[PDB]
């Protein structure tokens, strides 16, 4: 018990100089005492300048209360001494615990208050572990595995191969994760074969939010005004997925939030100066996606005011056997129909109801 | 030849579109004609003319399908000249003048080959910095530059549907700005410019003889623009002038029909000391109607009122940066969320913020320069957080405004851009008019997906590069 007051002594002689190991010494007691000499060990100067565990009883004693103000500062303030110390310091450090505890603290509403200093001393340890773009993308896969798009934002802003790795998107889209996050994925740079891999995953698992988010990259062309769902194999089809695929021009454009590229420009200053010291869609192709009825297009959702102005719809190679007659009244603008290749048995004469069709096939 | 292509997928944005096979079964129409002599012994160049072949087949689409003529005057397509001067070196007679299959891919590999739209050269005369673009979605698509060699003023039409234009003199002083003005419920489309001497024409492009001169001020004119309050609202549109005796005065755009027509409001600003330069519009609507002007050393943000709402001094700047080129007024302004400013011979970029009235970033572009005189020029900007930069050596910077990263830089197309702008021709796509020296003035049209195309094709031609080292060391394997 009296290694509390003995820590009181132990502040009070490190500030007379040739302290010199007593390290040792208060890494056991802080193994022994996880909250009052924790407050205390802001003291731990500059020691033994190799032991993992020390390192590893730092940021576990970080991590343990996370809510205390002035542990959180002071120690930050322990960490970027020794890593300046040492630059292999950073690898042990983000290989351990160092995600678990900054994540938690810059996403915990670290904005909007007046921890300007604090905020400085999280920067600068972020461009000291900047460095070695390897760890980065660690640090990606970790942000990636955990649903935290706050950040995610930042890494990839600084620099951060998103086709590292089944890829990143893939990973993703696997577990239950946000829209932000995949759209974030899907900005950056990521191979096109890994797109299609997360589609096929998300197929799996119905979400119409996530594949709206993918085929909105794989099978949209802007400037065509055309959806090009061509050989993708999609067992089925659904309206609620081609939703935000048409413009919908009720929606607009609004930046939601800025903290984070703010975070990203401030953070790469901070290792810059720490190295100088109407137009609708006129087309929908689903050819060779494995059909087997387009039955679930009836008063779709929002889908349906937009297929009235379709003009060309090519369903060839699939495997149909009928065509819906409540399709054939809502598509008032058709002019090439493409049916060929399907398995059909009796011409349905609807068809020849559309009110401008001109190139039946 | 073209029946030995193949595609896989129409999609632009793919890894592969288009496959060559020899289907194993030269001909009249694609005869190189090395080969069509027969006098030769097959070299690596005889190729290129048949891929130049079908280069003007795909510019033609097949048009010779169903020594070669003009590919724009023979067929109707788009100029889209690059791709023209491609298919015009390469298809030489002399061996020795084609480039190289690995030449081809590389000048091929440019985004700005797919970039540049069109290319107008001008007939040798003073070059242009004045510039308008024309409100009409018709067939009427035209400018109206405007140049000075004598005392008396001159203005130019030139239209780019038919390639030609019409230039006199008409304006007994210089023209040094312009400002166009549409009203289309009394389908009134005049243009207004400003002579040196202190008085302005109003002309009508309907009627070339409807010209009168409004009221004279001291000193001559710097600048001129036209604001329109938003389609959505009621409010009446302005003509506002911006002279050198820092009188900020207003034109109303009815008032201006009858001759000798009074202004109704003026601002004294400034003076001969800080004249005021230019003016611009708040790119965000959440500050539509804040106006915003470079007066000199001065910038003034006013309301719809005409009162000013903040002031702020550039006399700040020379603290950090160096102190000959902040003591020199500002030629361009730039309104978003941050201020971008740039002054008169200088090569640096200050960035303000609207609230701290602050400096916030400075723009290098001498070591942008660098790293491929570099006084900055014009600017502009668009709504996909990128802004284009025009510098004194004719260059063109592309930068992100998420990032402030370099994109692109643009050169051996002009010697000194003088003003470059945004325009929407009469197909309603939304273009880049970048006018520069060559002294020839040469005038470029660019797409305005300029830096996501650099973007897509850059990570297109990555994945391309990957795939092909992936599967040839697959087969080696
Ligand atoms: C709708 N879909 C279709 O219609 C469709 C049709 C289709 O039919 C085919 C087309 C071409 C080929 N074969 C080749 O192209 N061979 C080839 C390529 C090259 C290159 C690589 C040098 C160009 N050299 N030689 C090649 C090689 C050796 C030869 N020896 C003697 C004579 C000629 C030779 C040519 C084929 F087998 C099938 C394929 C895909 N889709």
């Amino acid at each position: 018990g009296i290694q509390k007051c003995g820590l009181k002594v132990i502040s009070s002689i490190v500030h007379f100089p040739d302290a010199l190991g007593a390290m040792d010494s208060v890494l056991h007691t802080l193994q022994m005492y996880p909250d009052d000499q924790e407050i205390q060990c802001l003291g731990l100067s500059l020691i033994g300048y190799t032991g993992h565990l020390l390192a590893k009883i730092l940021v576990s004693s970080l991590y343990r209360f996370k809510d205390v103000a002035e542990i959180q500062t002071k120690g930050f303030q322990t960490i970027l001494a020794i890593l300046k110390l040492s630059a292999s310091f950073s690898k042990l450090l983000v290989h351990h615990s160092f995600d678990l505890v900054i994540f938690h603290q810059m996403s915990s509403n670290i904005m909007e208050q007046k921890d300007q200093q604090f905020l400085n001393l999280c920067c600068k340890c972020f461009a000291k572990v900047a460095m070695d773009d390897y760890l980065k993308n660690v640090m990606l896969e970790r942000a990636c595995d955990q649903n935290n798009s706050i950040m995610v934002e930042c890494l990839l802003l600084l620099g951060a191969d998103a086709n590292q790795a089944s890829s990143l998107i893939c990973q993703v889209c696997e577990k239950e994760s946000s829209p932000k996050l995949v759209e974030l994925l899907l900005n950056s740079g990521s191979r096109e074969q890994d797109v299609r891999k997360a589609l096929t995953i998300s197929i799996g698992k119905g979400d119409s939010q996530i594949i709206s988010l993918l085929l909105r990259r794989l099978a949209l062309d802007v400037a065509n005004n055309s959806i090009c769902l061509g050989g993708f194999c999609i067992g089925k089809v659904e309206p609620s997925w081609l939703g935000p695929l048409f413009p919908d021009k009720t929606s607009n454009l609004r930046k939601q939030t800025n903290i984070a590229s703010t975070l990203a420009r401030m953070v790469i200053r901070y290792q810059m100066k720490s190295a100088v010291e109407r137009e609708y869609i006129t087309s929908l192709d689903l050819s060779a996606n494995e059909l087997r009825d387009i039955d679930a297009l009836s008063q779709k959702c929002c889908i349906s005011v937009h297929l009235e102005h379709l003009e060309k719809l090519e369903l060839h190679q699939n495997a149909l056997t009928s065509f819906p007659q409540q399709l054939c009244e809502t598509l008032k603008s058709l002019t090439h129909l493409d049916l060929h290749s399907n398995k059909f048995t009796s011409f349905p004469s609807y068809l020849l109801k559309m009110s401008c069709i001109a190139n039946l096939d | 030849k073209p029946h030995n292509v193949l595609l896989f997928t129409l999609y632009p944005n793919a890894a592969i579109i288009a496959k060559i096979a020899d289907y194993g079964i030269g001909t009249p129409g694609f005869r190189a004609p090395e080969v069509a002599r027969g006098n030769v012994i097959y070299n690596q160049q005889a190729d290129v003319y048949s891929f130049g072949l079908l280069l003007y087949d795909i510019l033609t689409t097949g048009g010779r399908i169903v020594k070669l003529p003009d590919p724009v005057k023979e067929y109707g397509c788009a100029p889209w000249p690059m791709v023209e001067k491609l298919i015009k070196q390469c298809l030489k007679e002399n061996p020795q003048e084609r480039p190289t299959s690995a030449q081809v891919f590389d000048i091929l590999n440019s985004a700005e080959l797919v970039c540049l739209t069109r290319r107008i050269l001008l007939p040798k005369n003073v070059i242009v910095e004045c510039m308008v673009a024309t409100h009409h979605n018709s067939r009427n698509a035209s400018i109206w530059l405007g140049c000075g060699h004598t005392d008396r003023g001159q203005l130019s039409f030139l239209d780019l549907n038919t390639e030609g234009y019409t230039s006199e003199e008409v304006a007994d002083s210089r023209i040094l700005c312009l400002a166009l003005v549409h009203l289309p419920v009394e389908k009134e489309s005049w243009i207004v410019s400003g002579t040196q001497s202190g008085t302005l024409l109003v002309i009508n492009t309907e009627d070339g003889k409807k010209r009168h001169t409004l009221e004279k001020m001291t000193d001559s004119v710097t600048c001129l623009y036209c604001n329109s309050f938003s389609k959505q609202s009621k409010q009446k549109n302005f003509l506002l002038v911006g002279t050198a005796d820092g009188k900020l005065a207003i034109f109303e755009d009815k008032t201006v029909k009858l001759k000798g027509a009074a202004p109704l409001k003026i601002l004294n600003i400034g003076n001969v000391s800080t004249p005021l330069m230019c003016l611009s519009e708040s790119t965000n609507s959440t500050e539509r109607n804040v106006m915003w002007g470079g007066c000199g050393t001065k910038i003034f943000s006013f309301s719809n009122d005409f009162t000013i709402q903040k002031l702020i001094e550039t006399r700040t700047s020379q603290l950090f940066s160096y102190a000959a080129f902040s003591d020199s007024n500002i030629i361009t302004v730039v309104v978003d969320t941050a201020l971008y400013i740039a002054k008169q011979n200088s090569p640096v970029v200050e960035v303000w913020d609207k609230k701290t009235e602050k400096l916030c970033g400075l723009i290098d572009c001498v070591h942008f320069l660098r790293e491929v005189s570099g006084r900055v020029k014009t600017l502009c900007l668009q709504k996909n957080t990128a802004l284009w930069i025009g510098t004194g050596g004719g260059h063109i910077l592309l930068l992100d405004l998420s990032t402030r990263r370099l994109i692109r830089v643009i050169y051996n197309f002009c010697n000194s851009v003088r003003v470059m702008m945004t325009a929407q021709l009469g197909s309603l796509k939304n273009v880049m008019l970048v006018l520069g020296y060559n002294i020839q003035s040469c005038l470029t049209v660019w797409d305005i997906n300029l830096p996501h195309e650099v973007q897509n094709l850059e990570k297109h031609i990555e994945v391309r590069k990957e795939l092909a080292e992936k599967m040839r060391r697959t087969s080696v394997e």
